[PDB]
């Protein structure tokens, strides 16, 4: 099976009433389907939690991702977390959660506490995890695209069988580095999948510039997003090169009938996979997970001032040693 | 009347556009939004999409297109959302903009302005707090200006727009609305390449500009309580910088501390310091001391400490005074 | 209108010099002969550069033999002195056909005072204010964003001009190439981006911008002229930019330091001959005229004299600041 | 064996590649071409395309991919055809490479080397002569090395390849084959961060590196004839630079002249000079004098006048000695 490339209308698999539109049989067991829904709720609730954190001064910056749940959760499940690599952008905290990154680490980073494995080095919405191959977010718009290409090339040469997925907003597709990076991966037939979380010439059409397949998908459809990205991942994994997948979404918050959660709920419901009771049990479990995560993150403690001189290099050279000694005089 | 830096900057743009049709503004969200900091607010509504244009999110495209516009017939004022984002457009800035007049034997010129918010003091982390001026100063062909008051903001931005040489205009974001100062509504400009004497003194010279002004001025105030009169010299223009103003002050006081939030190594203040040592060794009563950002990427958590504190500046002043 | 994104490059001159277009040929015999004349001149300029390199009168050349059809076609598809050109280091043939004096081209190659660019750059970096020939910059694609900007200016000021931007195949790998063209497309700017591709096609990349892309036989001066011309007219009427790929075969090496049956010339010669627009005697004369033009241009370039050392401090800024005046004074104490 | 810098570099690469499968070479025309300067000649033939790979002509793709490769498991040695062309890949260099270890709290690293030919004196005009080292030294997180002899070229490149920190390796192209020197075939490395004494002296200190070494050593030779004993210190590593070697030398002689072909303003030598004035004012008998490239784009016609001349260096030395 192969989805149609460069379609005029975005690829959909879920009807507005829970019907399956695929031209291939659904092969996700009931448990995995419910798992997708579960993660989407968690991502949504995490996002709403951020709104409170920012409102109550707990954090200085948030990048609302409500509306990206289908796209972000789909990507997390289309790859092997811990094996494949992810080169995310600042709006991917939902993807990070679905990937398995501890809430303690995501929140530790949002609050810049010692719970942040990135040591509060950057502003909020810059998570990163070595454990889950989640390349630490960089502020620039598309600076992480060439690196993703490089990682993929490394996977090809070293025959690891891994894949590197790279996400970005549509604004990023205007940057030269976006083009240069994907072009290199295309030329090398590198196992990289470039995904646009487009808050909607399409972006998929740009794939023509690289001679790689381009896909326009309904980013509010978790199954359409899952299957198209998964196919791209498999293509990459078998050595057939990169793909550009455009997942069209709609951001509710700042930079109703489309909400991906209700749309997928109906799909589960139509198959005896959902009911109000389960819904509440899950939400309750999630809010408990969130409170526990925030607690651990907060009581982790502020990051030490000296840490400002750590990790510039493997070891602190003479000038940094002198600068750290200088700062101390003031502490 | 009294107005913030944002208002003064906005006034300067409005005034220059009303005076010259060729003046156009371009950048990410400079139109409808009026800029992320509101510097260009209301300009679209007043002058139209042919004078204020939103562009794709490409700094190479912004800087490079601005160069093309300037070479052909317009007087573009391009905005880079953050100083940290100048890099994707760095080749355009140094290979095209800076070298156009020189490589063409003067046949082509670049009357354009690239403005950008910079410096820390607001918790910008890695790409919301940088001060990249050294990269520009090191590049022959670019005039560089860093303002610190609403009065200068308007006077110098207007001057940049009239200047035919390319001008990189840095606006410390922490100062965008930190103070409402008197700014004449009448047309006036300030000279590019000239420092401003913020406070006269005879015991110590404090060379500074932009982002760090608040801490340097308060430092001078603390020194005053102890009977030490510090002379505060806001350079304003980093290229070409006010050689005379600097040397006159230093010769007088015999002691100097240079302050900035840009990383220490190969920084602009390092240039001034090396120049003071090379030309006025005989007038120095103490070593030229530099208080700058540390040689590390801009930290989010320790943002408060990276930016020179009043205390850090005083420890350097004390060191220069006791020498 | 020519077909966009074609499989095979667009061609108008047959193997035996016959016309292949759907429409009838509408260029007068005089214009056709002019195209050939300019091609010969461009070719002979290139061969003179080889000699300049051999005797070390210049330190660097970027062979353009094989680009004559493309470069001359471009020069004639636009309005020299009105439209703007953003060339790259290999366009000296375009420069010549556009009308830039040999004195100035050779002056820049030899770095004498005859160079309006004052010997500021290494060879193959011509530039002419009078003919809107944006001074060449070494980087492969750095001139693309500027081209888009000038086109945007042409649009805002309603000048009715067009900006053409030429570049090689390698430039299409650069981020700035993409970024610049994308901005021009988004703005619907009157700019034509042309690849002189020494052969996904480059034309296909046009889909990424939502602009028309053309694959053309760059060794066919008529196909190159007509397609580029169409692109230019489209831009001039405010319909936005186009991407034109002129596939060529460069004869010489990528570049040189002081240490076939595809040649566009014979191909067009055959076309003219079949129409009574070419004869052996006319070519002997043309070549003699050109050789005379070359030696005269070279002579004037050399007699202009070396650029003064102090010129090194001029034009960095409109006026020299204190530090340059200081540095100049310092150097003078060494002269 | 006696070899040129090119051979010494080529040997370093061959050796490290034979030793570690993770070491890969990538850049424009590094494969079958062997490189525009032949530095990578024969490597493709010996190691194959998945070891020596030609890349698209994009500096951002080269640097960025290298970073991605280094972060994932390879030890890439990337080549930027000319130092002048680093700019299109500047954001990748300063935003991704330089800050990766720092912004990730040490979770991710960048064991990569970025090699690039630099310096003037080769009639390279604006884009075949630049010495951009300052841009790198000013960027926290990047180590910077600039070699001037075949022996150092091999020792330091091997060191760079083994260093886990990102290293920007500048190779003055005018010195690629300027001389044949003894280079041990055996495996040996050199310490990054350590200067090298080219000549011991006590009347004057000559601080320099890279491109200008020929004229400096020559200037020193002429000072000797005149009874002046100058000490020549080749920094070799610009970041982190040999602080002690510099201060010990200056403390002894009391007079220093710094030489480089990089533009003066905010240059690396300006950094060293400002640091000398700040830390050893008491040991200075004369002002720190800087002999640098002029603050202009690199001129073609005046190529040999832009690059410091022995005369220029001698004139500076004279002022230091006569002070």
């Amino acid at each position: 099976h192969r989805f149609e490339t460069f379609t005029e209308e975005p690829i959909r698999l879920i009807g507005e009433e829970g019907e399956w539109l695929g031209d291939f049989p659904l092969d996700l067991e009931g448990e995995k389907l419910r798992r997708l829904y579960r993660d989407m709720l968690a991502a949504r609730m995490l996002d709403e939690r951020y709104t409170i954190l920012i409102r109550t001064g707990k954090t200085s910056f948030i990048a609302p991702a409500a509306g990206h749940e289908a796209a972000q959760v789909a990507i997390a499940h289309a790859i092997r977390p811990g094996f494949d690599w992810v080169f995310p952008y600042y709006r991917d905290h939902g993807l990070a959660l679905a990937l398995g990154i501890p809430l303690k680490e995501l929140l530790g980073q949002m609050l810049a506490t010692k719970a942040d494995p990135n040591k509060g080095r950057q502003m909020p919405e810059h998570p990163g995890s070595k454990a889950l191959n989640f390349f630490t977010v960089a502020s620039p718009i598309a600076s992480h695209v060439p690196p993703a290409a490089g990682a993929a090339i490394s996977m090809k040469l070293l025959r690891t069988g891994q894949v590197a997925v790279c996400t970005f907003g549509d604004g990023a597709t205007s940057e030269g580095d976006w083009y240069a990076g994907i072009n290199f991966a295309a030329v090398q037939g590198a196992p990289a999948v470039f995904i646009a979380e487009n808050n909607f010439p399409t972006i998929a059409d740009k794939a023509h510039a690289f001679g790689i397949p381009g896909y326009l998908v309904d980013g509010m459809d978790v199954l359409a997003s899952y299957y198209v990205v998964k196919e791209a991942v498999e293509r990459a994994r078998r050595g057939e090169g990169p793909s550009l997948v455009e997942l069209r979404v709609y951001r509710y918050g700042p930079h109703r009938k489309k909400d991906p959660i209700p749309r997928f709920r109906r799909f589960l419901e139509a198959r005896g996979l959902w009911n109000e009771e389960w819904e509440e049990d899950v939400r309750e479990e999630i809010r408990a997970e969130l409170e526990r995560g925030l607690k651990e993150a907060e009581e982790a403690g502020p990051v030490p001032p000296e840490w400002m001189f750590e990790d510039v290099f493997a070891e602190k050279p003479w000038h940094l040693l002198r600068q750290e000694a200088l700062l101390k005089e003031e502490l | 009347a009294l107005m913030t830096m944002v208002q003064a900057l906005n006034r300067a743009l409005d005034e220059e556009m009303a005076k010259d049709p060729r003046v156009v503004v371009l950048g990410e969200d400079v139109g409808k939004r009026g800029g992320v900091f509101l510097v260009t607010e209301g300009l679209l509504q007043k002058y139209g999409p042919d004078r204020v244009m939103d562009t794709p999110l490409s700094e190479a495209a912004i800087v490079g297109a601005a160069l093309g516009m300037a070479a052909h017939g317009l007087r573009p004022v391009a905005e880079i959302q953050f100083a940290d984002y100048i890099f994707p457009g760095f080749d355009q800035l140094v290979s095209q903009v800076a070298k156009l007049r020189y490589r063409s034997g003067g046949q082509f010129t670049a009357p354009l302005v690239v403005r950008m918010p910079s410096g820390g003091g607001v918790r910008g982390g890695h790409h919301h707090s940088q001060s990249p001026e050294a990269h520009f100063v090191h590049t022959a062909g670019l005039k560089v200006v860093a303002v610190s008051t609403p009065y200068d903001a308007k006077g110098l931005l207007k001057a940049a727009i009239r200047d035919e040489d390319p001008v990189v205009f840095l606006e410390p974001k922490r100062l965008y609305r930190s103070v409402k100062e008197e700014v004449p509504e009448e047309d006036y400009t300030l000279p590019i390449g000239k420092a401003a004497l913020r406070r006269e003194g005879k015991d110590l010279t404090l060379i500074c500009y932009g982002t760090v002004m608040p801490e340097v001025l308060q430092a001078a105030a603390e020194l005053a309580k102890a009977g030490v009169s510090a002379e505060v010299l806001d350079l304003r223009t980093l290229m070409p910088w006010d050689y005379e103003a600097v040397m006159n002050s230093v010769a007088k006081t015999g002691r100097v501390v240079l302050v900035s939030d840009a990383p220490r190594h190969a920084s602009f203040v390092s240039e001034v310091a090396a120049t003071i040592a090379e030309d006025l060794l005989d007038m120095l009563l103490a070593p030229p001391i530099r208080v700058t950002g540390f040689d590390t990427p801009y930290p989010y958590a320790q943002d408060k400490l990276y930016l020179p504190t009043v205390t850090r500046i005083l420890n350097a002043a004390k060191r220069a005074l006791d020498y």
